[PDB]
């Protein structure tokens, strides 16, 4: 009586599978919000993890965004008119920017050793603070900081590594995710305003929306206009998605990411500057947050939709476990009850 | 290095000594071999002191050595030298085959004078012929192609004849008279201009005079062109970025044209100095920069081998024959063991083998459609052959589908020896060790079965299913080399699939597969997920006649298969399609049709969930070249995908009766909703009056540009030809629903959306509050 009290348990274990449901969530945002390296978390946590085998397959795109990062500093240095310290970098500057960025897989002694020389220039590194002013990825600093490590010919990113990479996403995925007791289909999406177009093709049967705001956002421009403020562009396009007959009955959590990135830019650049009605203090960590939290709360046409916000690190794998918990509950305690 | 311009090395350029050689009319002459620089044509002096052109995009494949074809006259055999002294007359022999469709292809037989000077002849000159830029090239280049022909076939005393252009674009002949005397080159004396006063720039003025373009004028004055003569760089660059992008596509990814750019684009068009130096493009500039390299109708991802190759077998698309052996009709015709060559040379991975029994004198099983009148080729002889093309064309794995009808052990192990002794390490004779035989487990990648041959035969008469319904027991030799192939009989969906064997696989007649489409096409997608399907038709197509196979490919069939004999409307998509994914023969399906989470209804007639519809609107400008003759010509319009996608109504007039540059201004042909784009693929196709083919192009609607481009018309077995061609416009747009128009707006600039709604409640609070 084992071998038939087996099949019995086989049989009721298969029963909860079928037997739960599953809810459709959409992450929107802006361009850069931090959209995908969110679901990179998810895939991390309750997902299938990482493999050495997939930890390799992103070795390649992890060359090319030291490439496609030093080849805009070097623009950038034209563009400004930032002259060179050393002059023995402008031969590897030259040769750098000369360098295809789609055909690169290996990362060799001739181009190794040239830009570990340009990072070290200080006009380069004046360049880096001015950043703002042209498009550069945050990961940047993090990948050029530790060229040794990536130019080891054995060299295997680790799962902190596979986050930062820079993989702009295109159209609308579906990532599906067990949670134990209820099924999470979560829909990815582009972020820049050609991809927005697409979105609508995805809003039927919507349980939650998961916006995400950028922190950091606050003093950059758009890619796609360099007319325009990126934190205005989340601000407005909350709004829109707030307003939308769609989403009447599904609940509206909004994760104001990049919250590290925050404390560091606050430190020089003021908030005061780019949203004037701002009494608080300046180079605040704590209340420039608060003030940018309420400025989308308060964008409530809706006087009884109760918008569920958490500050976010969508590049920390430990924040996202005490976030995704109680906005496991928040979501799941609004629709079985 | 993935694609490369087809480079002419050096030997062939000047050209080495050969000797070419007849057998019907018993020739053996000897000529200096020679192709041009730029990879047009291979041509020679002729025996008559003519000079004879081959088109080197209708090279189908070129044989070297013991795979070359060797002479079967006694006496021309013995001019060579094969009852000579020298085992080496097969190192100096090449065979290069040649023609337009398989049935029909002339043979040229060469042999070297050299030692090894044929064998790297061979292998270049195959390059060149199967290369994927030069056959999807631009429009400017198949003109010079026109300009190197003309060049080439020049009379006894080394001239370009008069009749010579006046036969090619026998679309006019008083025009093409005050042409070339506009030009100032003398065709009055003798009717035979020089070589030297022809050069590429004369052949250039000589149509721009000759061929009238009223329909790239019109164009000129919509973009800001109402100043005539010329365009600024800004007027150029906002036209490409307004009209000639895909707004599909990312604007980080694919960023729009930088001014830095659009000039580098001038210099390399504009002729003129008088406006190269001033950044401007003259009319004569933008004619060229239309049908240059940049402004193609596809983009290069497209044509490339650039899919992944990493998914289940089963999520793939195969490019598959039926009665591979037959040239002709199914009943009283001839088979052939060159078929099975020139199949796997089109693309093809799926062939099909009816071998049989052998006779009592000797005992060598044949091939051949069960007794029909059908001529009977043997099995050795194309089993050879399939081992010498088979990774021709495409390094992805191969199914030899084995329809055995051999009811005796002894030669049933006769081919198993076969199989082992030709094909060799080639043959997948055991499993692979990641991906066991077991339930559950999915079947390997086309990538992990690179360079392998799979055989589908059985392990452990009818109406219209033809000689495949008696099909013989299987024995114990022939069952070891099948494993990931396996062909049972098939019961029922629910059975099939809750068996969740994956290797497991059963066959569908056309009709028995068409009613299982009707009464259960969900449940057919989700068998196909998992597990393969083939399709072949049914035994009512006596003259090899073909289905269209759009039917099951919508409910995701891999082995779709056909008669490679006859080019009808279904083969001829069948053809085109697979041209792209670098001619690899394998395509990934959608991502609905593979995902076992996901699961459609190919029947939709609204939009579905996650899947991204697309919007497109075609409309016919003019054309170019049509034909050699002066006649009317209309062009069709047609769309394959889903049923909610398939429409193959729209058509344009008869041209005023002009086949040398009609215009036709004609309504856009609409197609505003499509559902499933990725499956889709819009079919432009040009006939004469009363039917007659003239050239049509099957182009992905995931893939085609918006905006004004040329579109280069091919033959019935999508080879290029040179001259005709369309100038079409295009508007592929990702659907927004006609309710939805305001709200997709919003989302697209927030920041205006925003602010001029919320400006008006402002001011609209005076009068409230
Ligand atoms: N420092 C920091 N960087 C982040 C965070 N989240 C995302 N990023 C980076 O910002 C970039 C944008 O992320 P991605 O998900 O590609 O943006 P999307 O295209 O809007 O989905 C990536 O290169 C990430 O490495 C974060 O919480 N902190
Ligand atoms: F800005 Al994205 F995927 F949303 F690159
Ligand atoms: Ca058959
Ligand atoms: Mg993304």
């Amino acid at each position: 009586a084992r071998r038939i009290n087996d099949e019995i348990e086989r049989q009721l274990r298969r029963d909860k599978r079928d037997a739960r449901r599953e809810l459709k969530l959409l992450l929107l945002g802006t361009g850069e919000s931090g959209k995908s390296t969110f679901i990179k978390q998810m895939r991390i946590i309750h997902g299938s993890g990482y493999s050495d085998e997939d930890k390799r397959g992103f070795t390649k795109l992890v060359y090319q965004n030291i490439f496609t990062a030093m080849q805009a500093m070097i623009r950038a240095m034209d563009t400004l008119k930032i002259p060179y310290k050393y002059e023995h970098n402008k031969a590897h500057a030259q040769l750098v920017r000369e360098v295809d960025v789609e055909k690169v897989s290996a990362f060799e002694n001739p181009y190794v050793d040239a830009i570990k020389s340009l990072w070290n220039d200080p006009g380069i590194q004046e360049c880096y603070d001015r950043r703002r002013e042209y498009q550069l990825s945050d990961s940047t600093k993090y990948y050029l900081n530790d060229l040794d490590r990536v130019a080891d010919p054995s060299y295997l990113p680790t799962q902190q590594d596979v986050l930062r990479v820079r993989v702009p996403t295109t159209g609308i995925i579906e990532y599906p995710f067990d949670l134990q007791s209820v099924i999470f289909r979560m829909v990815d999406v582009g972020g820049q305003r050609s991809e927005r177009r697409k979105w609508i093709h995805c809003f039927e049967n919507v349980t939650s929306i998961m916006f995400l705001v950028a922190l950091s956002e606050y003093d950059q421009v758009l890619v796609e206009s360099d007319n325009e403020n990126r934190m205005e562009e989340s601000k407005a396009l909350f709004r829109t998605i707030i307003t939308y007959p769609w989403f009447q009955n599904s609940s509206v959590i909004l994760f104001l990411n990049k919250k590290d990135l925050l404390e560091e830019k606050i430190m020089y650049s003021h908030l005061v500057d780019y949203f004037p009605e701002y009494d608080g203090p300046q180079r605040d960590a704590q209340a420039a947050r608060e003030f940018i939290l309420k400025m989308f709360v308060d964008l409530n046409p809706d006087s009884d939709k109760i918008i569920y916000s958490h500050f976010t690190c969508a590049t920390d794998t430990e924040n996202i476990r005490f976030v995704f918990a109680a906005v496991k509950d928040t979501i799941l305690q609004l629709n079985l009850k | 290095l993935q694609l490369e311009p087809p480079t002419v090395v050096e030997t062939l350029r000047r050209g080495s000594k050969f000797i070419k050689w007849d057998e019907e009319t018993s020739s053996r002459n000897l000529v200096t071999l020679r192709v041009d620089p730029n990879g047009f044509f291979l041509y020679w002096t002729g025996p008559n002191m003519e000079v004879d052109t081959l088109d080197i995009s209708s090279i189908r494949d070129t044989r070297t050595g013991r795979y070359a074809r060797l002479p079967k006259d006694p006496k021309i055999r013995e001019v060579l030298g094969f009852g000579g002294p020298d085992a080496r007359l097969e190192e100096k022999l090449m065979t290069v085959v040649s023609g337009p469709d398989p049935v029909n292809t002339v043979f040229l037989n060469f042999m070297a004078v050299q030692d090894d000077t044929a064998k790297v002849w061979s292998e270049e000159l195959f390059k060149l012929a199967m290369n994927i830029l030069a056959q999807n090239a631009s429009r400017n280049t198949f003109l010079r192609k026109a300009y190197t022909k003309l060049k080439l076939q020049v009379n006894q005393d080394g001239r370009i004849p008069v009749k010579n252009i006046l036969k090619m674009f026998s679309a006019d002949k008083k025009r093409v008279e005050t042409a070339l005397e506009s030009c100032g080159l003398k065709f009055n004396r003798s009717e035979s201009i020089r070589p030297d006063e022809f050069s590429l720039e004369i052949f250039e003025r000589f149509l721009n005079k000759l061929c009238l373009r009223p329909d790239i004028d019109k164009i000129l004055l919509e973009i800001g062109a109402k100043g005539k003569p010329y365009l600024t760089l800004e007027q150029l660059m906002d036209f490409i970025n307004q009209k000639q992008r895909d707004p599909r596509l990312n604007e980080v990814l694919y960023p729009p044209l930088r001014p830095s750019q659009a000039r580098l684009l001038i210099e390399k068009y504009e002729p003129n100095q008088q406006f190269l130096e001033r950044d401007q493009m003259s009319m004569e500039g933008f004619s060229r920069y239309l049908g240059g390299e940049e402004n193609g109708i596809l983009p290069l991802e497209a044509l490339d081998l650039s899919t992944d190759m990493t998914q289940p077998l089963s999520a793939y698309f195969i490019n598959s024959s039926h009665n591979t052996y037959l040239t002709a009709g199914q009943l009283a015709g001839t088979s052939s063991v060159e078929m099975y060559r020139q199949a796997l040379l089109w693309g093809c991975r799926c062939v099909e083998l009816d071998v049989w029994k052998g006779r009592p004198p000797e005992e060598e099983p044949f091939i051949t459609h069960g007794f029909t009148m059908t001529t009977e080729v043997p099995l050795r002889d194309v089993l050879e052959a399939i081992a010498e093309t088979a990774f021709k064309t495409s390094p992805y794995p191969v199914i030899l589908s084995f329809e055995n009808h051999v009811d005796s052990a002894k030669q049933q192990a006769k081919m198993a020896e076969y199989c082992r002794s030709i094909f060799g390490d080639a043959l997948l004779i055991e499993p692979l060790d990641k991906y066991p035989l077991a339930p559950g487990v999915p079947l390997p990648s086309p990538q992990d079965l690179m360079g392998r041959i799979l055989v589908k035969n059985k392990k452990r008469p009818t109406t219209d299913e033809g000689t495949a319904s008696s099909e013989v027991n299987a024995t114990e030799e022939m069952s070891t080399l099948v494993n990931y192939i396996e062909p049972v009989k098939f019961k029922s969906f629910e059975a099939a699939r809750k068996r969740n064997k994956c290797f497991e696989m059963s066959s569908f007649v056309e009709t028995k597969a068409m009613e299982q489409l009707t009464k259960s096409p969900m449940e057919f997608v989700e068998y196909n997920k998992q597990q393969l399907s083939r399709i072949y038709p049914k035994g009512t197509r006596v003259d090899s006649s073909n289905y269209m196979p759009q039917l099951f490919w919508n409910v995701g069939c891999q082995l779709v298969a056909l008669n490679f004999q006859t080019l009808d409307v279904a083969m001829q998509l069948n053809a085109g399609v697979f041209e792209y994914n670098g001619r690899s023969g394998y395509l990934l399906k959608p991502e609905f049709m593979r995902r076992p989470d996901k699961s459609f209804d190919p029947f939709t007639e609204v939009i579905v969930d996650g899947i991204v519809a697309n919007a497109l609107r075609v409309k016919v400008i003019s054309g170019q070249f049509l034909s050699d003759r002066k006649v009317g010509i209309y062009v069709e319009v047609d769309m394959f995908g889903l049923p909610v996608d398939t429409r193959r109504k729209y058509r344009t007039r008869t041209s005023q009766g002009n086949s040398f540059n009609p215009v036709w201004d004609e309504e856009p042909f609409d197609f505003p909703k499509v559902v499933l784009p990725t499956l889709a693929s819009l079919r432009i196709a040009a006939f004469e009056e009363g039917g007659k083919f003239v050239g049509h192009r099957i182009l992905p609607v995931s893939a085609i540009r918006s905006g004004y481009h040329y579109v280069c018309l091919r033959n019935e077995a999508n080879q290029p030809l040179c001259l005709p061609a369309l100038l079409i416009y295009t508007e592929a747009s990702d659907y927004i629903p006609d309710d939805h128009q305001d709200y997709a707006e919003a989302l697209i600039n927030p920041i205006k959306h925003v602010s001029l709604m919320d400006q008006r409640a402002r001011q609209l609070a005076a009068l409230i509050g």
